[PDB]
């Protein structure tokens, strides 16, 4: 199976051919990425830009929701927390 | 009963989201945020001469961001506050003594 | 105009487009104030579909 | 293709956003309910599972709504 | 085109490095300005700090 | 030391692009001291740690904010994460194939 | 509502007053051994012994 | 009554509509160069993306990346417990009450 | 190349065996890479479902 | 920031009104995040999905039995002959032969 | 309710209080000549000028 002309030998030959094909693919992509690529850099830059954009929009939406909740501080009445015939607590922001 | 329950729920919600109002009754605040808010509520917002002009710009931007998140367009004090901070932006490269006459 | 006091859900359905445009303008202003840009890639080999076609330049 | 290779910061309009969320909802339903099909999600397949004694009845008439006159 | 592409790959690599470091330096600049502002603000804190137990402004009775 | 190390690094940069130097300088220059630090360990991977006296300013359960380096690619970790997500979702309908292209191959195409 | 020829089938009955819309569910898949086969234990399969929770308290 | 539904619409192929699939299509399979590219980048020490670093410099407020089993799959999460502020007085509004009917300045 | 192939696979049946083994190995390695990418895509789909 | 009860898209989610929940998830979120794609989902494999390519499948083969045929067939002219009367081509191209 | 992706479409909105369920019907087949094209006459095609008839009078 190691040397002689046989079916195992042919199977080994085909396996070696497949691995050599994939070695060639590795070489192709290595040389391409090392000398023939700007797309990676451009895309990385664009993705960093996208991150900045994402975080901006996030913070903005959070601020708007916070303003919506701040509109309820006018409705908030800390005297209603008072129990009848008891004093008001400074815990509820007199 | 309904009003008590509603208002306790509001208080717990505001405590949960870490809100601070005109009555500064929040312990989880940063000391810097507390100073800034107490200046906007009780004292006078002003940039110090110790600071560099870039840091003065940053301080005024912080004031404007905080105040615009706090006061909405329906609020009456929004226009005066924004006007005062705009005057500070106009008069960054000045001393407090010269800035008072213009922003008073 | 859509009477959101009495039909708020119906009016929001009409106005969220302008809210979205405002949301976009906010970022476009922030990125102009704080200079944010990205490395653009080289021009594609088939940027023009046809050689006799004009490649109108865009900012 | 619109964001990373053409330079558009806002590739999706409101219609495209609705379409994206529609497809997200369909994915959720397809993974939640096993065998869900056309009327609830755009999907048709033939090899379906039926109880064994399938009863066939008429739908009820459409609900009479009140109206003026 | 291959020569141009090799040169462009090298240039784009260097440019990506420079852009990252530039953005991080801008970030650091802004944070240092914030730190200066905070250092000035902490001088306005009263001696002994804030009474975090009570409200700063008491704006009504408690009867 | 932090400023000098940053200046030296940025001219002969690391694949990290000097991120740890940047954050170290940012946290040193604070008036009251650093809020976020890098834990010192005999363990192989370092961790980001948060001081306790500023824990109330941050939305965290503990002081450990995770490792200071990203995970390494692993089939096993991917499997683990996917299984955990499936369990948390609990969706009957995942993996169901209502129609498959008829073929001797188990997975036609893919 | 009960009939399949009703559009609001298996939906709570609507009243002029506000009422909880969580419905009584009859026993559709009972266990084989129902040791107590008296009326006391049988009635619980179709009605609640304490009555329904849809009663009003009128303000006037 | 939603799961395990019946076929509601018909399935069909219109006459002479194309299929674009050959007879070896079932033996065809997909492929991405991304795994090989990652291995090669790691082996040759090529420029890494910033997503390998958990800290996020793309905003002023602190963000930390949360990874889902891989450096390629992350989301930034903010660390601050943000303080919010309201330049509003309390107890000045009762929206449930109709105010057009009461006599007074608030009503007018 | 033809010499190296015929030296080790002089007959048609052996050539066919070698060709089939080559095909199978290629397909298997492609399947390995595809499985990795599929795991990544599965994670992204699960996060979409979580959303 | 002007009509809060009428603008629900810019409002917090109902999980925010509930006052109950290493790093934790944020407590406050808006409904306006629905207008972004990669708000909650990650941006993983964002720029690498248009790179998964598959080749075409057409075979350009057709046997050409000419022994069956004994007559010529017509053929199209695809372009004008510029090798002859080149100087006059703009001047006679508009005419019909 | 308006959407076709609602089951109770073209049905009146349900409130805690009792309310007439006869609905406002928008003008779906308007005449060609609509001589007054001012807002006054246009608003009547989508809302009633006097408001809806679903308002409460609370006993408490
Ligand atoms: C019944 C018959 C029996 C059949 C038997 C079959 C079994 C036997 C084995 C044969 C199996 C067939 C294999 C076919 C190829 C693999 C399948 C395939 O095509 O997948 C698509 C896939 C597509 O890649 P992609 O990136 O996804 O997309 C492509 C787009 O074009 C990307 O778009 P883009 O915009 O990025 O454009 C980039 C493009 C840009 O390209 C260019 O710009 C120009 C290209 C070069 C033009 C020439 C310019 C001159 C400079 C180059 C010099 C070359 C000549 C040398 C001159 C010397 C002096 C300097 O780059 C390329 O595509 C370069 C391609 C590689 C060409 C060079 C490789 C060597 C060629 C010779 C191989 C001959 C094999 C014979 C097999 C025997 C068959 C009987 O192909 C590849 O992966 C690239 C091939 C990498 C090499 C693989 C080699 C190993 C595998 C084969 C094993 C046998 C090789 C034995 C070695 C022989 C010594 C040379
Ligand atoms: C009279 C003419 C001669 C008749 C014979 C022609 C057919 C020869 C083949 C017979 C063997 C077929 C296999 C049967 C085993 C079961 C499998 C199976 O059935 O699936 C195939 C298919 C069902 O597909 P499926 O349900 O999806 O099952 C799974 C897949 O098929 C399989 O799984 P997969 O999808 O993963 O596989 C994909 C891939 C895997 O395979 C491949 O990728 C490679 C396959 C190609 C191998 C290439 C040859 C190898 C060459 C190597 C050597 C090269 C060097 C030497 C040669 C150099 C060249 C010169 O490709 C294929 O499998 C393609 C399969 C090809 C199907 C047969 C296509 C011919 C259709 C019938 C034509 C009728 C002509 C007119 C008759 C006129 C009579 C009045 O069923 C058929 O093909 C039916 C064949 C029926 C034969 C009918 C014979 C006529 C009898 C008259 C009856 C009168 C009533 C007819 C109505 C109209 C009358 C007027
Ligand atoms: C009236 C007008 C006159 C003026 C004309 C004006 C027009 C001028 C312009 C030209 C036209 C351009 C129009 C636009 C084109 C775009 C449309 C288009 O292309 O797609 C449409 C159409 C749309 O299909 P689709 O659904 O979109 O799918 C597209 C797929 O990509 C493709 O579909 P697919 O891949 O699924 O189908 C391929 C099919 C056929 O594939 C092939 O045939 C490949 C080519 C091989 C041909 C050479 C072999 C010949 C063998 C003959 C020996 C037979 C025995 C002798 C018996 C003698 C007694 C009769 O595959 C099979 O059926 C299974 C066969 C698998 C084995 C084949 C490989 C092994 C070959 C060796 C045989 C060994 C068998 C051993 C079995 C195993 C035992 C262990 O495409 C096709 O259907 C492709 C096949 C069409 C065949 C037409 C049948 C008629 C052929 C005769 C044509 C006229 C002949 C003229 C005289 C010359 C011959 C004497
Ligand atoms: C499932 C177990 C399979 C066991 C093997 C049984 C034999 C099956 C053989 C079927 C395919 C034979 C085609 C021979 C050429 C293969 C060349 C090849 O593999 O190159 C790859 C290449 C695709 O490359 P990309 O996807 O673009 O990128 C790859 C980068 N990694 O493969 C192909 O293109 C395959 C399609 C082209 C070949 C089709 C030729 C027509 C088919 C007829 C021959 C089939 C004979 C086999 C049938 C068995 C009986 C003889
Ligand atoms: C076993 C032996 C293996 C041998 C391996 C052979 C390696 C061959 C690698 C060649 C790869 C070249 O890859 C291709 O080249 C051209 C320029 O040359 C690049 O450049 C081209 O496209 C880009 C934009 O799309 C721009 O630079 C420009 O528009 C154009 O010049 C392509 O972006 C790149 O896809």
């Amino acid at each position: 199976a190691i040397k002689g002309p046989s079916v195992p030998h042919s199977i080994l030959f085909g396996v070696g051919a497949g691995c050599c094909a994939y070695a060639g693919y590795y070489l192709y992509r290595a040389m391409r990425l090392t000398f023939f690529d700007t797309e990676s850099v451009a895309l990385q830059s664009r993705l960093r830009y996208a991150e900045k954009q994402k975080l901006f929009h996030q913070e903005l939406d959070r601020e708007l929701a916070a303003g919506h909740i701040a509109s309820l501080v006018a409705e908030y009445d800390p005297v209603a927390t008072r129990l009848p015939f008891q004093p008001m607590q400074d815990r509820y922001r007199v | 009963k309904i009003l008590r329950d509603r208002n306790i729920g509001l208080f717990n919600l505001l405590q949960h989201h870490n809100f601070a109002g005109l009555s500064v009754n929040n312990a989880k605040l940063s000391d810097s945020q507390r100073v800034m808010w107490t200046d906007l509520v009780q004292g006078k917002p002003d940039v110090e001469d110790k600071l560099s002009v870039d840091a003065r710009e940053m301080k005024v931007d912080m004031y404007e961001k905080l105040f615009k998140q706090a006061a909405d367009l329906e609020n009456p004090c929004r226009m005066p506050g924004v006007a005062y901070l705009r005057c500070l932006r106009d008069t960054l490269t000045e001393t407090q003594s010269a800035r008072r006459s213009s922003c008073l | 105009s859509a009477q959101a006091r009495i039909d708020p859900q119906g009016a929001a359905t009409k106005c969220v487009k302008w809210f979205n445009e405002w949301r976009q303008c906010a970022w476009d202003q922030e990125k102009m104030v704080k200079g944010y840009n990205y490395i653009e890639d080289r021009r594609a080999r088939k940027h023009k579909p046809y050689i006799g076609a004009p490649d109108l330049q865009y900012s | 293709a619109r964001y990373c290779y053409r330079g558009l910061d806002h590739p999706f309009t409101l219609n495209e956003m609705k379409d994206f969320l529609f497809k997200l909802r369909e994915q959720y339903l397809v993974n939640k309910y096993e065998g869900i099909q056309f009327p609830f999600v755009f999907r048709q397949f033939n090899r379906v599972s039926t109880p064994g004694t399938l009863e066939v009845h008429t739908s009820p008439a459409l609900q009479q709504q009140p109206h003026f006159h | 085109q291959g020569i141009k592409t090799v040169y462009a790959s090298c240039r784009y690599r260097k440019l990506n490095e420079r852009e990252i470091i530039s953005d991080r330096y801008t970030w650091l600049h802004e944070r240092m300005l914030e730190d200066e502002v905070e250092r000035v603000l902490l001088e306005q804190v009263p001696a002994g700090g804030f009474d975090k137990t009570r409200p700063g402004l008491l704006l009504g009775p408690s009867t | 030391d932090e400023g000098i190390n940053l200046m030296k690094c940025t001219k002969n940069p690391d694949p990290s692009f000097c991120a740890k130097e940047f954050v170290a300088m940012r946290e040193c220059n604070r008036p009251q001291g650093p809020h976020l630090v890098l834990s010192s360990s005999p363990s192989s991977p370092p961790h980001y740690e948060l001081r306790p006296e500023v824990k109330h300013l941050y939305n965290v359960d503990s002081t450990d904010l995770g490792s200071a380096v990203a995970p390494v690619r692993s089939k096993e970790q991917l499997d683990r994460v996917a299984d955990s997500l499936k369990a948390d979702l609990n969706l009957p309908g995942y993996g169901h194939i209502p129609y498959k292209w008829e073929s001797l191959r188990p997975n036609p195409g893919a | 509502n009960s009939s399949i020829y009703d559009n609001r089938n298996h939906e709570a009955v609507r009243h002029p007053w506000s009422t909880d819309a969580r419905t009584f569910h009859p026993n559709d898949n009972p266990e084989a051994d129902r040791i107590n086969t008296q009326y006391s234990n049988m009635v619980s399969d179709s009605f609640p012994e304490g009555g329904f929770s849809d009663a009003p308290r009128f303000s006037s | 009554s939603m799961d395990h539904g019946m076929q509601y619409s018909s399935i069909y192929w219109e006459t002479s509509h194309r299929t674009y699939l050959p007879f070896w299509a079932s033996l065809t399979q997909k492929f991405s160069w991304k795994i090989m590219d990652d291995q090669i980048r790691s082996f040759l020490r090529l420029p890494k993306p910033v997503t390998t670093e958990p800290f996020v410099f793309s905003s002023g407020s602190p963000y930390i990346r949360r990874y889902f089993g891989d450096a390629d799959i992350s989301v930034p999460v903010p660390l601050h417990a943000p303080a919010h502020f309201a330049f509003v007085p309390t107890g000045t509004v009762s929206p449930w009450e109709e105010t057009g009917m009461e006599t007074g300045p608030q009503g007018a | 190349v033809n010499a190296f192939v015929v030296k080790h696979n002089p007959d048609l049946r052996l050539q066919f065996v070698a060709f089939a083994s080559f095909i199978a190995t290629h397909m298997a390695i492609t399947k390995e890479f595809n499985d990795m990418y599929q795991r990544l895509v599965d994670i992204t789909s699960l996060l979409e479902l979580q959303a | 920031p002007f009509m809060w009860r009428q603008r629900a898209y810019c409002a917090p989610v109902p999980s925010a009104f509930a006052s109950q929940q290493g790093v934790r998830k944020p407590l406050l979120r808006s409904n306006s995040e629905s207008l972004s794609v990669f708000s909650q989902i990650p941006d993983g494999l964002l720029g690498h999905t248009t790179s998964v390519t598959m080749g075409n499948s057409d075979i350009f083969f057709l046997p050409k039995p000419s022994n069956l045929l004994k007559i010529a067939l017509p053929a199209f002219v695809f372009m004008p002959n510029l090798t002859i009367f080149t100087r006059a081509f703009p001047f006679y191209a508009h005419t019909s032969a």
